[PDB]
C-alpha cells in the first residue's frame, strides 16, 4: 500500500482510543443512516415477516429496478440498509459462501450459520490496515426444519444475535420501545398488521401500497417469497378496517 | 494556496474533482524540441528539429525505428522513449512471429493506450512523461497518431508537438488544405516551411539539425541525417 | 471533511467516504450527454467540443460499441471510459462464450457495477472518474436503459441525462411523453434539447453525434444517417 | 490496475622441467597460455571449451592476473559434473605453465580429475605409453624430446606443439 | 539433395528441400522434417531482426554459423531433424560456405553436399558457368532444379 | 555455491519419485485456481480480484521466516478454522529438525539472492 | 512517506511549524554553521575586503540590478556594449544551490550610475546580510532603482489554463514615489513576488525611495534569444536613455552568446 | 531535512545516513595494523578493565582462514555477521577453485555484502569497518580496509576508530625502511603507535602477529609486557 | 495572498508543477564532487586522462583505478560514487564478454555502451530505489574508427568528440573548445589535455597524482608507466 496510516485516535482503524474505543467502527455505524430508511423484521409463532420503506423521488427511473429485498437461497431472505453497492457486493458474497458451505457439507446452510460466516469475514476487516468496514447491516430470516422460524442480524463491527423482533435504519430506538411494548403483552395476519403498524406509528406516514414491499416465509411454504401489489393493498384496507 | 494536500500523489482526487500530477507530467513535453508530422494520398512522413549541447557533440536521435512500416518521434523524457520503443518493438515482432501478418497500427496505438494508463491509477507508480508521434502505413493507407501523457490517443492528420510548437500548428491549420493531392518533395517542403516557424527569425534551417523519416506503400522507413537532407532542402525559399 | 478526504477506506465523523464524493464531482467536468427510451428504441446523443480542425472526423469518439447488441456513451475522464469499455467488451464475450447466448442488460450492467464498485475498497488504487450508459433492445424484451455511478450503483431509467448540465436537461426532458413516440421523433427531441442546453460563451463551437438502437436496426447499434442528422439540426436551430 | 498490483585416434602428452609437449595424429588451442586435447563428442568438446575459455577470459579480467591450470581443471570438472549420467562424452588433458613449473591435468565426463606427468589416450595407445615410458626423463633435451615423441607416434601409428612459459607454438 | 561450392568471387548454393535468404550475402538450405525446419527458420529470421534493431547492423556470415551452432546446441538432451548448409559472400570477396550436424557442431571448407557421392568430379578455378554447368549435369548424370547464386552484385533466381 | 547446496542431481530432478508427489506439493495452488475460475465464469472479474486482495493484504504480516507462525486470518477468510487435514498432524512444522541462518533467509524471502 | 507495510506518517504543514521549538558543543557547531554562511564584501581587484557599505562610500543617482541569467545577458548586450566601466567589489556566498556572480561596476564617465549584476541564488536567511552589506543603513534621499527578474509562466495565476496565455510577456510593481509611468500592465491581484527583488522593493518602498520592478513570465528559463528580446520595451523608458547607443552591435553580441552557452544534461530530448 | 531517508539526495548530492553510520564506527576502538616485510602485524587497545569479566569471551581480532585475519572498530554486534559469512564464503571458494582465498578476493566478497544493505529503505546499514591482513598464494604480504559504504583500498599501514588522525600522523612520521627490517622491529612499531593514544600501557593492548605459513598467533600480557620495558630502556 | 511552503524533491516519483524530477537532477549534481576525467578522441586513438588525489602517502598508490579494463579495445573513466561504477563495470565485462562467446565477433563501442545504459535507466527485487551517482566515459577503437560516449545518472548515452567530467567540468570544457582542432596527432591532444589537468588542479602535477591511457588503432589498451609520464611531463 505504501500510503501508511494517518496519525490521531480515531482516523484509522486500528489505534486504539486512550480508554480502548476504535472510532472507525462507530463512524461505520453512523453510516448506516445515510440512506434514510428503516427496517422491521417480526418473528410469528410459524411464519417470519419483513416490511421495509420504499422511496423513488424520481418519475424517469423505473421503479421495477429499485429494491432492497433480496433472495440468498430458495429458503433464505434478506433484507439490506444502508449503502447500496456495499449491500449489493456483500449479497454477492453471501451467495457465495452459501454455495461453498452447499457443496463442502451436501445440505443447504442453515440462517445462523450464514450469519455467522458473514460476521467472521466481517470481524477480519477491522484488525488490518488494508481493507475498510462495509456501512451495512443484514437481517436474515428462514424457517428451521426442527426450530422453526429464525431472525437474525449482524453489524459492520462482527456482531450477529438471533432476536424475536428486531429493527434497522433510522428510527431503530424507537421501533424497538414500540416492538418491546408489544411483545411483553400469533398467526400470519397478525405479524403483517403488527409490522406494518410498528412502521406507519414510528414514521406517521399513512403508507399507500406503493410504498412498502414486504417478503414473507411459513412452515406450510418455506420458500422465501415477496409479496405483490394487490395482496399488499388488501392487508393495508384489512388494517384500515 | 490549498493545492499543497492534494498534489504530492497520483492516487488522490483534489476537492475540485481533478488530478494535479497528470497535468504536472503533461507539462513535461513541453520541455523537448519541436517535431511536426503530416500525411498525403500515398507518404506520411515525420520532420524534427535536433538539437545539440555545445559544438563539441553530436546530435541525439529523435527519430526511431520501430518495424518496416512504422517509425516514432519523440518529446519529453528519454527513458520512457527507450521502454515505449522496446515495448511496440517487442510487440510488433511477437505478431509478425506468430501470425505472419504486420501489426496493425490501430491496435498498435490502443496497446499503447491500455499500457500507459495503468500507472495513473495505483500506488507507487507516476505517469510516463513523453509524447508521441507515429507514422505507419497498412492495408487502410497512411495512418498518423498523437500520444499524451495522459493516455490518450488522436487519430490526427497534421500535428505537431514539443516547446513553440503554436506557429507551426497555425501553418499546418492553415494550409492542411493542399496536401492530399501533394507528392513526397512538396509534402517534405510544407514540413520544412512549417517546422521554420518554430526557430527565432534570426537562424536558419542549416543540415546540421534536421531528420527527416519518410514511409511509403512500397518504400520501407528511411531515416535521413547529415549529407541526406541535402536533396530535400535546396528547393526551400527564403523566410 | 478536512483531514478525512485523504484515501478511499477513510470514513467521516458522519460516516460518509470523501474521495468517492471527490470523483462524483470529476464527473461534471465534462460536457453532456443524454439518453431516452422511446416506445420501441434507446436514441443516443452527445455534445462534443471541437478542438482543432487538425483532429480526423471520427477521433476521439464517445459512442461507442461492446457487441453486436449493445451501445454505450461516455462522461468524464476518457482513458477509464475506455478501460471500462474494454472491461465490459470482455465480459460480454466470455458470457457468450459460455452459455452460447446474447447476454441480458441487467446482468452486463451489474458485472460492470461491481467491477466498478471494488475500486472503492483499498487505498492502494484510486476510484473511476467516469459514468456511462448503455442500452439495447430485443423483440421479446424491448428497450433498456441503464446508469452507472463512480460510486458504483446502477438503476435502470426512462430517460437519463449526465454531465456538466444534468440539471437542466433532466428539467426539459421531464416534459415529454416517452412510451407513446418513436425513434423518428427522439432523435428531433434530443437535438433539440442539446442545443437548448448548450451554452455558447464558454465553448467556442460543437459538433452532435446521435445514435440508436431499435426495432427498425433489427437490434443493432448504428450511426444515424447523414440526411436525418442535418434535418434534426435544422429543426433544433429553426426552433432555437 | 488492480490486477497490476497484486502481480580413431591417438594422442599424447608429458611434461618436465622445460615445459609440457603434447602430441597427436584434434587439438582445441583455449588461450594464448593453455592448450586442450579433444576425444569424443566434437560439439561437446566445442561448447564447453568455449565456456571454459569465456570464464577464464572473465576471471583475468576481474583479477588482473592468469588463471592456474588446477583452477581451471577444476572448474571444467565441477561444470561437466552437474550434467552426469546425461549422455556427454569427453576427455581432455589441460597443459600450461602458470606458477611454480609447469601443470599437466586430465578430466572426463565420469568426474575423473587426475594429476600426473604423461598421459596417453585413444585406440592403441598402449604401446605409445609403454615407449615413451621406456624413453622418459625429466632432464632432456628439446630436441631428444621431440624425437622420442616423433618416435612414439610411429611405433603407435602429425600434430605436435610446445607449451613454454610465455604461450605455447606449433612446430609441425 | 543439397548441395553447396565456394569460390574465388562468389558462393553457389542450389537445391532440387527449400533454400531460403537472410540477408543480401547469406543463403540457407534446410533439409529433414517439415515442422522443425519451419520453426529454426522463424527463429532465426526473429534473432536476426533482434540483431539488426540492437546493433544497427547485418549479420555477417560468420556471426550467423555461429549464433545457428548456439541454437543448435541449446536443445542437445531432445535434438532436431534438420540439416543446414550456409552459403554466401562473408567478409571481402571469398565465398564461404558452412557444414552443420544435427547437434550444433560446425567447420569450414569448400565443396559439402547432401544421392551418394554426387559425383565429385575429381579435380575440376571453377569459373561461375562451369561450377553452374556442373552443378546442373550431377543430377542427371546420377538419373536416379534451383540455383541461387550469391555475389557482390546481388542474389539471381536462375532456374532449370 | 556449492558449499550452501549440494547432492543434487539434475537427471533426478525432472522426474517425480511417486505420482503423488506433485499433487500433494500444490494442491492449494490448484484449489484456488478451480475456485476462482468457477467464480469468474459464474459472477464476473471482480470476485477473484477482491479475494486475492484480501489473501495479499493478509499475508504481509507475519513473524520472520526463521519462526513459527500461526497463520489465524488467513485461516479464517480461507475457511481451514474447522477443518483438520494431513498436514496439521504429520511432521509438525513447528518443530523442524532443520533450520538456517536468519539474516540469509530475510534476503532469500526478498529475492536477493 | 511510509518505508514499511503500516508506518505511521504524518501530513506535512504549509506554514512551516514542524521545527517545533525543543552543550557547549552545540554552540559551536552552530557557529561553525554560521561562519559558514556568511554574506562577505570583498574588492577583488587586490586589496582582501571592505569596511563600510557599498553606497555609503559613493553617491548615487541610478542604480539598475540584473537577477537571473536572461536580465544579465539583456545588459551584457545592450548597456555594457559602450563606454568603460570599472568593477568595484564582490560578493561570496555559499548556499546549497550555488557554488558574473554579484559584480558591481559604475560608469567612468558618470561616477553616481552604478549597475550590478547578480547571477547567482541567495538564501531567504541571506537576504537582509546582501541587504545590510550594499545599501547600509543611511539611504540617500535621491536615487532610482530599476529590478529585471525571469520567472516561470507556471507560476501565474489566471482564470484560463496557463497554457493559453501568449508568453512572454511583462509585468510590473513600482513603489508609491515612483511618479513615472510602466510600459506594460501592473501585476495583477492574486499574484505575488518574493526572495530578492521583493526584498529591494520592500526597502525602497518603507524608506521612501522611487523604485520600479519588471517580470517576465517566459516557458524556458534557459538561455534563448525570445527571453532576451522581450525585455526590449524597457529601453524606450527614461531609466535607460543614455545607456543605449548601438543596436546592431547589440544584435551581433547577442547572436555570439546564444552561440556560445553552455554545456546541456541529457534528461530531456 | 534530507537526513531522514536512506535513498534521498541532498540538493548538494549528498546521501547523510551512510555519513551517519561512518560517525558510529568513528567512535569505537582504536585499531592499528603494518604490514612488514615478513610478517604482518595487527593490534588494538582495550576498553574499561572490567576486573570481573572473562577477557576470553571479548576479542576484536578474529581469524577468517589459514592465511587471512581480520580486526574491527564500531558496533560489536554487527560484525559478528560479517565475520561468520566471510568465514563460510572462504571454505566456498576453496570449493570452487582448489587454492587458498586471496585478500583482495575476501575484502571484495566483504564489501559487496556491506553494500547490499544501502540500497533499500527496509533495512539498515552495518556499522563497522574493518583490517584484513594475511598472505598470498605467492608469499606477498597485503592489507586492506573496509568501509559501511562499501568501498576498499590498499594500505601500507593505518588506524581506524576514535583517536585515529594522531595515530596516522605519527605512521606517516616514523613508518620507513629502517623500522620494518625485523619483526621485532615492526612489533616496537605497532607498540609505540598504540601507546601515542592509549594511557599507561601493558595492560590496555591487545596485541597478534601472523608469520608465512604460521597461523595466527595471540602474543600474552608477559611477552607485551618485556616488549614494553624492552622499550622503556631506549630512551 | 499569503506565502507557503511546498515540497516536490523528497520522492522520485514526484513531478514539479513544470516536470523537472528533482532526485534525478541532485543525482547529476552529486557528480561534481569527483575528479575531473578527460577524454578527446582523434584520427588515431582516444586518450583519457584523470587526476588521482591521494589522500595520504601510505595509501597504495596501484589502488585507486580510475581507469579501467573493459575489454581488450575498449576503456572507461570515473566520476562519482566508487561502489556503483563497479557494478555498472561488471555488467559491462559480462556484456562484452557474452557477446563474444554467442557470435565470435567484438562488441560494438555504443553497442556496450547502450547495454549498459539499459539497466540504468530502470529505478523505482534487486533493482535500486534511486539513481545511480555515477558518470562514465568509455572509448576506444572499433571496425569504425576511434569513438568516444558519454554516460550520466539519467542513463542516457550521447556520442561526442571532447568531454569533460569532474569537478572543473566546465572550465576544462571551455579549455577544450578553445583548443581542439578537427584533425590532430597524438601529441598535441596529450600536451593540451596536461596542460588543462595541470591547470585546473590545485597542486603540482607530478607523475603520481595523475594517470593517462591510450587506444590506438594497431595496438590494444596501453597504460603509460611512470618512466613514460616522466618523460612527457618533462617535455
Amino acid at each position: 500500500m505504501s500510503r501508511g496510516s494517518s496519525a490521531g485516535f480515531d482516523r484509522h482503524i486500528t489505534i486504539f482510543s486512550p480508554e480502548g474505543r476504535l472510532y472507525q467502527v462507530e463512524y461505520a455505524f453512523k453510516a448506516i443512516n445515510q440512506g434514510g430508511l428503516t427496517s422491521v423484521a417480526v418473528r410469528g409463532k410459524d411464519c417470519a415477516v419483513i416490511v421495509t420503506q420504499k422511496k423513488v423521488p424520481d418519475k424517469l427511473l423505473d421503479s421495477s429496478t429499485v429494491t432492497h429485498l433480496f433472495k440468498i437461497t430458495e429458503n433464505i431472505g434478506c433484507v439490506m440498509t444502508g449503502m447500496t453497492a456495499d449491500s449489493r457486493s456483500q449479497v454477492q458474497r453471501a451467495r457465495y459462501e452459501a454455495a461453498n458451505w452447499k457443496y463442502k457439507y451436501g445440505y443447504e446452510i442453515p440462517v445462523d450459520m450464514l450469519c455467522k460466516r458473514i460476521a467472521d469475514i466481517s470481524q477480519v476487516y477491522t484488525q488490518n490496515a488494508e481493507m475498510r468496514p462495509l456501512g451495512c447491516c443484514m437481517i436474515l430470516i428462514g424457517i428451521d426444519e426442527e426450530q422453526g422460524p429464525q431472525v437474525y442480524k449482524c453489524d459492520p463491527a462482527g456482531y450477529y444475535c438471533g432476536f424475536k423482533a428486531t429493527a434497522a435504519g433510522v428510527k431503530q430506538t424507537e421501533s424497538t420501545s414500540f416492538l418491546e411494548k408489544k411483545v411483553k403483552k400469533w398467526t400470519f395476519e397478525q405479524t403483517v398488521e403488527t409490522a406494518i403498524t410498528c412502521l406507519s406509528t414510528v414514521l406517521s406516514i399513512d403508507f399507500k401500497p406503493s410504498e412498502i414491499e414486504v417478503g414473507v416465509v411459513t412452515v406450510e411454504n418455506p420458500k422465501f417469497r415477496i409479496l405483490t401489489e394487490a395482496e399488499i393493498d388488501a392487508h393495508l384496507v384489512a388494517l384500515a378496517e | 494556496m490549498f493545492r499543497n494536500q492534494y498534489d504530492n500523489d497520483v492516487t488522490v482526487w483534489s476537492p475540485q474533482g481533478r488530478i494535479h500530477q497528470i497535468e504536472y507530467a503533461m507539462e513535461a513535453v513541453k520541455q523537448g524540441s519541436a517535431t511536426v508530422g503530416l500525411k498525403s494520398k500515398t507518404h506520411a512522413v515525420l520532420v524534427a528539429l535536433k538539437r545539440a549541447q555545445s559544438e563539441l557533440a553530436a546530435h541525439q536521435k529523435k527519430i526511431l525505428h520501430v518495424d518496416n512500416h512504422i517509425g516514432i518521434s519523440i518529446a519529453g523524457l528519454t527513458a520512457d522513449a527507450r521502454l515505449l520503443c522496446n515495448f511496440m518493438r517487442q510487440e510488433c515482432l511477437d505478431s509478425r512471429f506468430v501470425f505472419d501478418r504486420p501489426l496493425p497500427v490501430s491496435r498498435l496505438v490502443s496497446l499503447i493506450g491500455s499500457k500507459t494508463q495503468i500507472p495513473t491509477q495505483r500506488y507507487g507508480r507516476r505517469p510516463y512523461g513523453v509524447g508521441l508521434l507515429i507514422a505507419g502505413y497498412d492495408d487502410m493507407g497512411p495512418h498518423i497518431f498523437q500520444t499524451c501523457p495522459s493516455a490518450n490517443y488522436f487519430d490526427c492528420r497534421a500535428m505537431s508537438i514539443g516547446a513553440r510548437s503554436q506557429s507551426a500548428r497555425t501553418y499546418l491549420e492553415r494550409h492542411m488544405s493542399e496536401f492530399m493531392e501533394c507528392n513526397l518533395n512538396e509534402l517534405v517542403k510544407h514540413g520544412l516551411r512549417a517546422l521554420r516557424e518554430t526557430l527565432p527569425a534570426e537562424q536558419d534551417l542549416t543540415t546540421k539539425n534536421v531528420s527527416i523519416g519518410i514511409v511509403g506503400k512500397d518504400l520501407e522507413f528511411t531515416i535521413y541525417d547529415d549529407d541526406d537532407v541535402s536533396p530535400f532542402l535546396e528547393g526551400l525559399e527564403e523566410r | 471533511g478536512t483531514g478525512y478526504d485523504l484515501s478511499a477506506s477513510t470514513f467521516s465523523p458522519d460516516g460518509r467516504v470523501f474521495q468517492v464524493e471527490y470523483a462524483m464531482k470529476a464527473v461534471e467536468n465534462s460536457s453532456t450527454a443524454i439518453g431516452i427510451r422511446c416506445k420501441d428504441g434507446v436514441v443516443f446523443g452527445v455534445e462534443k467540443l471541437v478542438l482543432s480542425k487538425l483532429y480526423e472526423e471520427g477521433s476521439n469518439k464517445r459512442l461507442f460499441n461492446v457487441d453486436r447488441h449493445v451501445g454505450m456513451a461516455v462522461a468524464g475522464l476518457l482513458a477509464d471510459a475506455r478501460s471500462l469499455a474494454d472491461i465490459a467488451r470482455e465480459e460480454a464475450s466470455n458470457f457468450r462464450s459460455n452459455f452460447g447466448y446474447n447476454i441480458p442488460l441487467k446482468h452486463l450492467a451489474d458485472r460492470v457495477a461491481m467491477y466498478v464498485h471494488a475500486y472503492t475498497l483499498y487505498s492502494a488504487v484510486r476510484p473511476f472518474g467516469c459514468s456511462f450508459m448503455l442500452g439495447s433492445y430485443s423483440v421479446n424484451d424491448g428497450a433498456q436503459l441503464y446508469m452507472i455511478d463512480p460510486s458504483g450503483v446502477s438503476y435502470g431509467y426512462w430517460g437519463c441525462a449526465i454531465g456538466k448540465a444534468r440539471q437542466a436537461a433532466k428539467t426539459e426532458i421531464e416534459k415529454l411523453q416517452m412510451k407513446e413516440m418513436t425513434c423518428r421523433d427522439i432523435v428531433k427531441e434530443v437535438a433539440k434539447i442539446i442545443y437548448i442546453v448548450h451554452d455558447e460563451v464558454k465553448d467556442k463551437a460543437f459538433e452532435l453525434e446521435l445514435s440508436w438502437v431499435g426495432e427498425l436496426t433489427n437490434g443493432r447499434h448504428e450511426i444515424v444517417p447523414k440526411d436525418i442528422r442535418e434535418e434534426a439540426e435544422k429543426y433544433a436551430k429553426e426552433s432555437l | 490496475a488492480l490486477a497490476s498490483v497484486l502481480e580413431g585416434t591417438t594422442t599424447l602428452a608429458f611434461k618436465f622441467r622445460h615445459g609440457v609437449i603434447v602430441a597427436a595424429d584434434k587439438v582445441i588451442e583455449i588461450n594464448p597460455y593453455l592448450l586442450g586435447t579433444m576425444a569424443g563428442g566434437a560439439a561437446d568438446c566445442s561448447f564447453w571449451e568455449r565456456l571454459l575459455a569465456r570464464q577464464c577470459r572473465i576471471y583475468e579480467l576481474r583479477n588482473k592476473e592468469r588463471i592456474s591450470v588446477a583452477a581451471a581443471s577444476k572448474l571444467l570438472a565441477n561444470m561437466v559434473y552437474q550434467y552426469k549420467g546425461m549422455g556427454l562424452s569427453m576427455g581432455t588433458m589441460i597443459c600450461g605453465w602458470d606458477k611454480r613449473g609447469p601443470g599437466l591435468y586430465y578430466v572426463d565426463s565420469e568426474g575423473n580429475r587426475i594429476s600426473g606427468a604423461t598421459f596417453s589416450v585413444g585406440s592403441g595407445s598402449v604401446y605409445a605409453y609403454g615407449v615413451m615410458d621406456r624413453g622418459y626423463s625429466y632432464d632432456l633435451e628439446v630436441e631428444q624430446a621431440y624425437d622420442l615423441a616423433r618416435r612414439a607416434i610411429y611405433q603407435a601409428t602429425v600434430n605436435l606443439y610446445h607449451v613454454r612459459e610465455d604461450g605455447w607454438i606449433r612446430v609441425s | 539433395t543439397i548441395l553447396a561450392i565456394a569460390g574465388e568471387d562468389f558462393a553457389i548454393v542450389a537445391s532440387d528441400p527449400k533454400c531460403y535468404k537472410l540477408t543480401d550475402k547469406t543463403v540457407i538450405g534446410c533439409s529433414g522434417f517439415h515442422g522443425d525446419c519451419l520453426t529454426l527458420t522463424k527463429i532465426i529470421e526473429a534473432r536476426l531482426k533482434m540483431y539488426k534493431h540492437s546493433n544497427n547492423k547485418a549479420m555477417t556470415t560468420g556471426a550467423i554459423a555461429a549464433m545457428l551452432s548456439t541454437i543448435l546446441y541449446s536443445r542437445r538432451f531432445f535434438p532436431y531433424y534438420v540439416y543446414n548448409i550456409i552459403g554466401g559472400l562473408d567478409e571481402e570477396g571469398k565465398g564461404a560456405v558452412y557444414s552443420f550436424d544435427p547437434v550444433g557442431s560446425y567447420q569450414r571448407d569448400s565443396f559439402k553436399a547432401g544421392s551418394a557421392m554426387l559425383q565429385p568430379l575429381l579435380d575440376n578455378p571453377l569459373s561461375l558457368d562451369r561450377a553452374m554447368r556442373l552443378v546442373k549435369d550431377v543430377f542427371i548424370s546420377a538419373a536416379e532444379l534451383r540455383i541461387c547464386i550469391v555475389t557482390k552484385e546481388g542474389i539471381r533466381e536462375e532456374t532449370v | 555455491d556449492l558449499l550452501r547446496k549440494g547432492f543434487s542431481c539434475v537427471k533426478n530432478e525432472l522426474l517425480p519419485s511417486h505420482p503423488l508427489e506433485l499433487s500433494e506439493k500444490n494442491f492449494q495452488l490448484n484449489q484456488d485456481k478451480m475456485n476462482f475460475s468457477t467464480l469468474r465464469n459464474i459472477q464476473g472479474l471482480f470476485a477473484p480480484l477482491k479475494l486475492q486482495m484480501e489473501f495479499k493484504a493478509v499475508q504481509q504480516v507475519q513473524r520472520l521466516p526463521f519462526l513459527s507462525s500461526s497463520n489465524l486470518s488467513l485461516d479464517v477468510l480461507r475457511g481451514n478454522d474447522e477443518t483438520i487435514g494431513f498436514e496439521d498432524i504429520l511432521n509438525d512444522p513447528s518443530q523442524s529438525e532443520v533450520m538456517g541462518e536468519p539474516h540469509l533467509m530475510v534476503e532469500y524471502k526478498l529475492g536477493l539472492l | 512517506a511510509a518505508t514499511f507495510f503500516g508506518e505511521v506518517v504524518k501530513a506535512p504543514c504549509r506554514a512551516g511549524t514542524e521545527d517545533e521549538e525543543e552543550t557547549p558543543e552545540d554552540r559551536e557547531v552552530r557557529l561553525q554553521l554560521a561562519r559558514k554562511r556568511e554574506v562577505r564584501l570583498l574588492r577583488r581587484q587586490t586589496k582582501t575586503s571592505l569596511e563600510v557599505s557599498l553606497l555609503e562610500k559613493y553617491p548615487c543617482s541610478k542604480f539598475i540590478i540584473a537577477i537571473g541569467n536572461n536580465a544579465v545577458a539583456f545588459l551584457s548586450s545592450f548597456v555594457m556594449n559602450s563606454g568603460v566601466w570599472e568593477e568595484v567589489g564582490c560578493a561570496k556566498l555559499w548556499n546549497e544551490w550555488c557554488r558574473a556572480f554579484c559584480v558591481f561596476y559604475h560608469l567612468k564617465s558618470n561616477p553616481s550610475v552604478f549597475l550590478c549584476q547578480c547571477s547567482c541564488y541567495v538564501a531567504e536567511d541571506q537576504q537582509y546580510q546582501w541587504l545590510e552589506k550594499v545599501f547600509g543603513s543611511c539611504p540617500r534621499k535621491n536615487m532610482q532603482i530599476t529590478i529585471l527578474t525571469c520567472r516561470h509562466v507556471t507560476d501565474y495565476k489566471t482564470s484560463e489554463s496557463t497554457g493559453s496565455l501568449p508568453s512572454p510577456f511583462l509585468r510590473a510593481l513600482k513603489t508609491q514615489n515612483f511618479k513615472d509611468s510602466a510600459c506594460c500592465p501592473l501585476l495583477e491581484q492574486p499574484n505575488i513576488v518574493h526572495d530578492l527583488p521583493a526584498a529591494v522593493l520592500s526597502y525602497c518602498q518603507v524608506w521612501k525611495i522611487p523604485a520600479i520592478l519588471y517580470l517576465c513570465y517566459t516557458d524556458v528559463m534557459k538561455l534563448d534569444l525570445i527571453t532576451v528580446e522581450a525585455f526590449k520595451p524597457i529601453l524606450s523608458t527614461r531609466s535607460l536613455k543614455g545607456l543605449v547607443k548601438n543596436i546592431p552591435q547589440s544584435t551581433e553580441i547577442l547572436k555570439k552568446l546564444m552561440t556560445t552557452n553552455e554545456i546541456q544534461s541529457n534528461i530531456y530530448t | 531535512s534530507y537526513d531522514r531517508a536512506i535513498t534521498v539526495f541532498s540538493p548538494d548530492g549528498h546521501l547523510f545516513q551512510v555519513e551517519y553510520a561512518q560517525e558510529a564506527v568513528k567512535k569505537g576502538s582504536t585499531a592499528v595494523g603494518v604490514r612488514g616485510r615478513d610478517i604482518v602485524v595487527l593490534g588494538v587497545e582495550k576498553k574499561s578493565v572490567a576486573k570481573l569479566q572473562d577477557e576470553r569471551t571479548v576479542r576484536k581480532i578474529c581469524a577468517l582462514d589459514d592465511n587471512v585475519c581480520m580486526a574491527f572498530a564500531g558496533l560489536t554486534a554487527d560484525a559478528r555477521i560479517v565475520i561468520n559469512r566471510a568465514r563460510v564464503e572462504c571454505q566456498s571458494h576453496r570449493l570452487t577453485v582448489e587454492d587458498p582465498v586471496t585478500v583482495e578476493y575476501i575484502t571484495r566478497y566483504i564489501a559487496s555484502l556491506k553494500q547490499r544493505y544501502t540500497q533499500s529503505n527496509g533495512r539498515r546499514p552495518f556499522g563497522i569497518s574493518a583490517l584484513i591482513v594475511g598472505f598470498d598464494f605467492d608469499g606477498t604480504p597485503r592489507l586492506y580496509q573496509t568501509d559501511p559504504s562499501g568501498t576498499y583500498h590498499a594500505w601500507k599501514a593505518n588506524a581506524i576508530g576514535r583517536g585515529a588522525k594522531s595515530v596516522r600522523e605519527f605512521l606517516e612520521k616514523n613508518y620507513t625502511d629502517e623500522a620494518i627490517e625485523t619483526d621485532d622491529l615492526t612489533i616496537k612499531l605497532v607498540i609505540k603507535a598504540l601507546l601515542e593514544v592509549v594511557q599507561s600501557g601493558g595492560k590496555n593492548i591487545e596485541l597478534a602477529v601472523m608469520r608465512r605459513d604460521q597461523s595466527l598467533k595471540i602474543l600474552n600480557p608477559e611477552e607485551i609486557e618485556k616488549y614494553v620495558a624492552e622499550i622503556e630502556k631506549e630512551k | 495572498m499569503f506565502l507557503t511552503r511546498s515540497e516536490y524533491d523528497r520522492g522520485v516519483n514526484t513531478f514539479s508543477p513544470e516536470g523537472r524530477l528533482f532526485q534525478v537532477e541532485y543525482a547529476i549534481e552529486a557528480i561534481k564532487l569527483g575528479s575531473t576525467a578527460i577524454g578527446i578522441q582523434t584520427s588515431e586513438g582516444v586518450c583519457l586522462a584523470v587526476e588521482k588525489r591521494i589522500t595520504s602517502p601510505l595509501m597504495e598508490p596501484s589502488s585507486i583505478e580510475k581507469i579501467v579494463e573493459i575489454d581488450a579495445h575498449i576503456g572507461c573513466a570515473m566520476s562519482g560514487l566508487i561502489a556503483d561504477a563497479k557494478t555498472l563495470i561488471d555488467k559491462a565485462r559480462v556484456e562484452t564478454q557474452n557477446h563474444w562467446f554467442t557470435y565470435n565477433e567484438t562488441m560494438t563501442v555504443e553497442s556496450v555502451t547502450q547495454a549498459v545504459s539499459n539497466l540504468a535507466l530502470q529505478f523505482g527485487p534487486g533493482a535500486m530505489s534511486r539513481p545511480f551517482g555515477v558518470a562514465l566515459l568509455f572509448g576506444g577503437v572499433d571496425e569504425k574508427g576511434p569513438q568516444l560516449f558519454h554516460m550520466d545518472p539519467s542513463g542516457t548515452f550521447v556520442q561526442c568528440d571532447a568531454r569533460a567530467i569532474g569537478s572543473a567540468s566546465e572550465g576544462a570544457q571551455s579549455s577544450l573548445q578553445e583548443v581542439y582542432h578537427k584533425s590532430m596527432t597524438l601529441k598535441e591532444a596529450i600536451k593540451s589535455s596536461l596542460i588543462i589537468l595541470k591547470q585546473v588542479m590545485e597542486e603540482k602535477l607530478n607523475a603520481t597524482n595523475i594517470e593517462l591511457a591510450t587506444v590506438q588503432p594497431g595496438q590494444n589498451f596501453h597504460m603509460f608507466t611512470k618512466e613514460e609520464l616522466e618523460e612527457v611531463i618533462k617535455d
